[PDB]
């Protein structure tokens, strides 16, 4: 028995990452094995770790954690440095609108576990971690139970499948900070310290956990590894057809008729995600904006963009927060502002004060209590959160809000 | 201060779980809050010595992580998401209903110390907005009726 989980709707056109995760229940190792699970692990253990990195590199799999870094290339970087090496699965997923990772964790943990084992073997890591956010307690317990199932079947522990390879997966819990999703802050949290990002360079692939070469990969990125090895790198790049390979999970939320997680190829357009898959909008109202999590804002004139990592593509984590006619852009920008105010770790001054002033000035703007100075200050603050920032939060904390000021000036003008 | 056998055993399990003792801090602090309904300030010293860390290191951790509450004691923590999707889908309706049922606002604890409304950022269940947690349990808010029914499972 596990704690209560919300019944997140999940749908797929590819039947890969959501082959079992499309059903809202914990799939045991027996159900995973019945579907041909752990066959990729068996195949991978008969290959050299180098061959596996090459297949992952050749597959063209890119990180699913926002940054879109080629996974194969990242692994190649870590193996160029002596061991011991560490593999970390990033299950921190705390960006607003993002809920794609938990449905893999809670429904098909063995898909993730196998991916972790193959990836750890590929980089020579004998010690792996799953850093799961504290607000996913059920996911935590599900993963612990699934790790015990894997050991009992010989997929984890000592001399895995008679290959001689030893692996331990430790499940760590976060405790309420979005910043712990940032790969260096995550490592600090794992070392038992406050989730304060460290200045880069050094990079985790050379100096990570205990200053050792560490590979941090997102849950969804890891879930793609069993498919790459099972199908082969070739089959994997052919699925789309798009220049950005593999299945992709799209957490769709907001004023859509059917919010949920949609497994679609990245050639799918933003309009298709909303109208063809999510079932359009409530009352068939016009989509005014789409927030790519708390990162970007797309207007109704940008609906025909692809959901890939191309320069004109959707990008990010494929997070779709739909805003209709009835939704106030300033009120929305305030919720984004409030999110960065609450999540800045406070290490960098322009980020610490910038995120705070952006939210506080936006609240005054929204409440009709802002002076001409509060307006002029809001513009200044929004443009000056980035300076001296040592992590990605500071660089993007004003990005979405700047996009609304640029794409929806009529809406802001009402308040001015 | 003395930790009970039941909690000490669980704390020790966490400490021996990871390769290094200090890595178990968050899991130990989650377990302390689960037992007491808060992080008692007196419990920070025996925990510090259990991980082989300075007391100020542990204090810094409790203060940094949002889920750990060093001030208020509550048997059940109602974490109500105040982020964009839940706000757009009905955070204030859920907050109104909780106020009508419990007679408390966010950051307040019921006089009997049973429930505490905790405003939190995105719970990662945005398709099910408005979202709320009652300790480890997570639900979608539908109405005051549906809420009163859910909240009656907690005694
Ligand atoms: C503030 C911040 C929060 C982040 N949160 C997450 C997160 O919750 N999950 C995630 O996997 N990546 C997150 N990232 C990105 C990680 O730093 C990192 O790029 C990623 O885990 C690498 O895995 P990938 O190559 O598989 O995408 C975050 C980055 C920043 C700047
Ligand atoms: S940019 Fe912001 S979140 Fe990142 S380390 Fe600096 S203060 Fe912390
Ligand atoms: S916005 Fe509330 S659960 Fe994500
Ligand atoms: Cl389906």
């Amino acid at each position: 028995s596990y704690p209560a989980i919300p019944r997140i709707y999940a749908e797929t056109t590819l039947n890969m990452l959501l082959k079992r995760a499309k059903k809202p229940r914990v799939h045991s190792i027996d159900e995973y094995l019945k579907d041909g699970g752990y066959q990729a692990l068996e195949k991978a253990l008969n290959m050299s770790p180098e061959e596996i990195i090459d297949w992952v590199d050749k597959s063209t799999l890119r990180g699913r954690g926002g940054a879109g870094f080629p996974t194969g290339k990242k692994w190649k970087f870590a193996v160029q440095n002596p061991g011991p090496r560490y593999f970390i699965c990033n299950a921190d997923e705390s960006e607003p609108g993002t809920f794609k990772d938990r449905i893999i964790i809670e429904r098909d943990p063995h898909l993730l576990i196998e991916g972790i084992i193959i990836s750890s073997y590929a980089i020579g890591a004998n010690e792996a971690y799953i850093y799961i956010r504290g607000e996913y307690p059920a996911g935590y317990y599900i993963l612990r139970d699934a790790i015990e199932e894997a050991k009992k079947k010989g997929f984890l522990g000592k001399n895995i499948l008679g290959s001689g390879f030893d692996l331990e997966i430790y499940v760590a819990r976060g405790a309420g900070a979005y910043i712990c999703g940032e790969e260096t802050a995550l490592i600090e949290s794992l070392e038992g310290k406050r989730g304060h990002p460290r200045l880069k360079p050094p990079y985790p692939v050379q100096k990570g956990l205990w200053g050792k070469p560490t590979v941090v990969n997102n849950v969804e990125t890891i879930a793609n590894v069993p498919f790459i090895i099972s199908m082969g790198w070739e089959e994997y790049r052919y699925i789309g057809p798009s220049d950005y390979a593999g299945p992709k999970l799209f957490p769709v939320s907001g004023k859509v008729k059917k919010p949920g997680v949609y497994e679609l190829p990245m050639n799918t357009t933003l309009r298709e995600v909303i109208f063809k898959y999510a079932g359009g909008t409530l009352g068939n109202k016009k989509v005014k904006a789409v927030f790519s999590g708390a990162l970007d804002c797309f207007s109704s004139e940008e609906l025909d963009i692809p959901m890939d990592y191309s320069p004109l593509g959707f990008g990010g984590t494929g997070t779709v927060i739909v805003l209709t006619e009835e939704d106030d852009i300033v009120e929305a920008a305030l919720k984004i502002a409030e999110f960065y105010e609450h999540e800045t770790c406070g290490q960098c001054t322009p980020c610490r004060v910038g995120c705070y002033e952006q939210a506080n000035l936006l609240e005054k703007i929204y409440k009709g209590e802002a002076t001409e100075q509060d307006w002029e200050g809001f513009d200044f603050v929004n443009r000056n959160i980035q300076p001296t920032s040592i992590c990605g939060l500071g660089a993007v904390a004003g990005r979405l809000i700047r996009q609304t000021l640029e794409k929806f000036p009529e809406e802001w003008e009402k308040y001015r | 201060f003395e930790f009970p056998e039941e909690l000490k055993t669980k704390l020790q399990e966490h400490i021996n779980y990871f390769p290094k003792k200090r890595q178990a801090i968050l899991l130990c602090l989650h377990e302390i809050q689960n037992y007491y309904g808060y992080i008692p300030p007196e419990s920070l010293k025996p925990l510090a010595d259990m991980l082989e860390l300075p007391l100020n290191h542990v204090e810094g951790v409790v203060a940094f992580y949002d889920m750990f509450d060093r001030e208020d004691k509550a048997k059940y923590r109602i974490r109500v998401c105040v982020s964009i999707v839940c706000h757009l889908m009905g955070t204030n309706k859920l907050l109104k209903a909780l106020e009508n049922i419990l007679g408390i606002k966010p950051g307040e604890v019921t006089p009997d110390g049973k429930f505490k409304i905790v405003p939190v950022q995105c719970l990662g269940a945005c398709s099910e907005a408005p979202v709320f947690m009652v300790n480890d349990d997570e639900y979608k808010f539908e109405s005051e009726v549906q809420l009163n029914e859910i909240l009656s499972r907690y005694t």
